[PDB]
């Protein structure tokens, strides 16, 4: 509609210009295969120093181990993405509202665990997820009981909302932390998609159809993995967002599945995972379905960077370049463990 | 004994490299693991072996048989999760055998 | 059943091993391992070593080569046949092939 084109340069016109530089700021597979060309990880620090990567390891460590590379990694996006993010209005600030709520979730079930058995507030701090903040109040020395931090959930933090499903403290000791965190998931998910759809613009186009697949994904690996444990199929199902293909129809097979086959068939009604299922032969010494998600999830992002009056370009890029994190830390562990035959087993960000 | 102590090299090495891909999988599972640790899935059975005049201290892997964790929350590669508890049981008996 | 596997490695050995199928907390809330980090020194090592050896259902101990190497003299001077203590090496750590002290009691080997 004549809405979007019109406003969005208006206040985005600075982070468009900055998150597009980013973006072309990525490294190709040739970056890659010249990192590959290493076989030390000197010689890795050194290839990333060819880049605007690398050059935070001076004044460090002479030896090199992949924590290093890790915590210098994800101190760089974090640095990166504050910044960005105090530079912005309140209707791109929604937007990284809900994609820090994202990590938010790990970390209030980090938090919690270390309370029904009784740990530290502060040594639990720094094993947050960094972008976690928490630096509200009363949330902090809880005097290690429930009941403070619920209510400090409730009141503070601005999960609040999404709480109002996860309550009273029940859920919190008999029943299973993963099904919280997966309730608590889907439930994000619901309002990020709502949210989205009330921004009726190129962001919806962008951001419908990612998040349609990713519901669809968790649904699958959900029916994939419960085989072989305990769970009843009803919750099971209630695991499943309604924000994708499958709510119509296909998420009720799911939680009547009871083999991979049938997670097969109600896949090939859908010919979009129908050829990711395929591609996912399972093979002993292959690539496995996880990874045809994540290169479905990462061409999708590149996708997305085809229009500009959208809000889901930092989003995109914020995936990319998570996944270019992952993949820099499985070619780390491939040159450390002498494992040079497996180096080809890492997702390109094209 | 040496040749044993090859194997459970081997057998590491196995397990550390099927815990590199779980982490790139997964990525942050392992503060998860090590925060909840309720009960043992795997204990061990004192046991005797009379080969001579005076008796010998030897030991059994007896699998008292707690049920394992579902890690459903980091991306849930629940493939790489059973494959790396499968080959540190294995690494454990040959380990438990050795000693 | 009766001893419980201890273990004292980096913080990759840890994770593989508690999924592995071992480790523990007693009714008083104590770990029967430990997890050593770039800060760790050699006292509280040693302190931990003692304190499962005086432990009486840890059975078997498991712990890196470098730690050992951090404590070898407890090693040596402990001699007993119930703390059947093992050397595994971590990953980034090369093989560990020699300088173990079950081979060393038996000197005639290669």
């Amino acid at each position: 509609s004549f809405f979007p084109e019109l406003y969005f340069n208006v206040d985005n016109g600075y982070l468009e210009g900055l998150v597009r530089g980013l973006k072309a700021g990525v490294l190709s597979q040739a970056d890659y295969l010249n990192l590959v060309q290493c076989e030390t990880l000197e010689d890795l620090k050194l290839h990333l120093q060819s880049t605007d990567y690398g050059n935070f390891l001076a004044n460090e460590a002479s030896p090199l181990t992949v924590s290093v590379i890790d915590d210098k990694l994800k101190e760089k996006m974090v640095v990166e993405f504050r910044h960005m993010r105090n530079h912005a209005y309140e209707p791109l600030a929604s937007f990284l509202d809900f994609i820090t709520y994202s990590y938010m979730i790990d970390n209030v079930i980090l938090l919690i665990t270390g309370t029904l058995h009784q740990r530290s507030i502060a040594e639990l701090v720094p094993k947050c997820h960094p972008l976690g903040s928490f630096e509200q109040m009363e949330a902090v020395n809880i005097a290690q009981t429930p009941a403070e931090l619920y209510n400090a959930i409730l009141v503070d933090t601005p999960l609040a909302a999404f709480f109002q499903d996860c309550i009273s403290e029940q859920d919190l000791d008999e029943m299973n932390i993963e099904i919280i965190r997966n309730t608590l998931y889907k439930a994000y998910l619901e309002s990020f998609y709502k949210f989205c759809t009330l921004l009726g613009g190129t962001t919806a186009d962008a951001m419908c159809p990612i998040l349609e697949f990713e519901a669809d994904r968790r649904a699958f690996i959900i029916t994939i993995n419960s085989f072989g444990t305990e769970l009843s199929k009803e919750d099971r199902a209630k695991l499943f967002p309604h924000c994708g293909r499958l709510y119509p129809e296909g998420l009720a097979q799911l939680a009547r599945a009871d083999d991979y086959e049938q997670v097969k068939n109600v896949a090939d009604y859908y010919p979009e995972y129908k050829l990711l299922f395929e591609g996912a032969g399972s093979n002993p010494g292959d690539k496995t379905l996880e990874d045809r998600f994540f290169e479905h999830e990462v061409k999708l992002n590149k996708l997305a960077f085809l229009n500009q009056f959208h809000f889901g370009v930092f989003y995109a890029f914020v995936k990319l370049k998570e996944q270019e994190c992952r993949n820099i830390v499985w070619i780390a562990e491939c040159i450390a463990q002498r494992h040079r035959a497996k180096i080809d087993n890492y997702i390109p960000i094209f | 004994i040496i040749e044993t102590k090859m194997l459970m090299g081997e057998v590491m090495r196995e397990a550390a490299f099927s815990l590199a891909e779980a982490k790139f999988t997964a990525g942050d599972f392992s503060t998860t693991v090590i925060q909840n640790v309720n009960k043992a899935q795997v204990k061990i059975r004192a046991k005797k072996d009379n080969v001579a005049g005076v008796t010998l201290p030897v030991f059994e892997h007896y699998h008292e048989g707690t049920d394992s964790y579902e890690l459903t929350g980091l991306a849930r590669g629940g493939e790489q999760l059973a494959k790396l508890k499968r080959n540190y049981a294995k690494a454990v008996e040959l380990l438990v055998e050795l000693a | 059943r009766g001893k419980l596997i201890a273990v004292i490695g980096d913080e990759d050995t840890v994770t593989g091993f508690l999924l592995g199928g071992i480790g523990e907390l007693n009714k008083n809330r104590h770990p029967n391992f430990l997890v050593v980090e770039k800060d760790t020194t050699i006292n509280e090592i040693e302190d931990t070593f003692r304190q499962f050896l005086n432990r009486d259902d840890i059975g078997i101990i498991l712990i890196n080569q470098y730690i050992a190497e951090m404590v070898r003299h407890a090693l040596d001077a402990h001699q007993r046949s119930i703390p059947a203590v093992l050397e595994i090496p971590s990953k980034e750590h090369p093989y560990d092939a020699a300088k173990d002290s079950i081979l060393r009691r038996a000197k005639g080997m290669f």
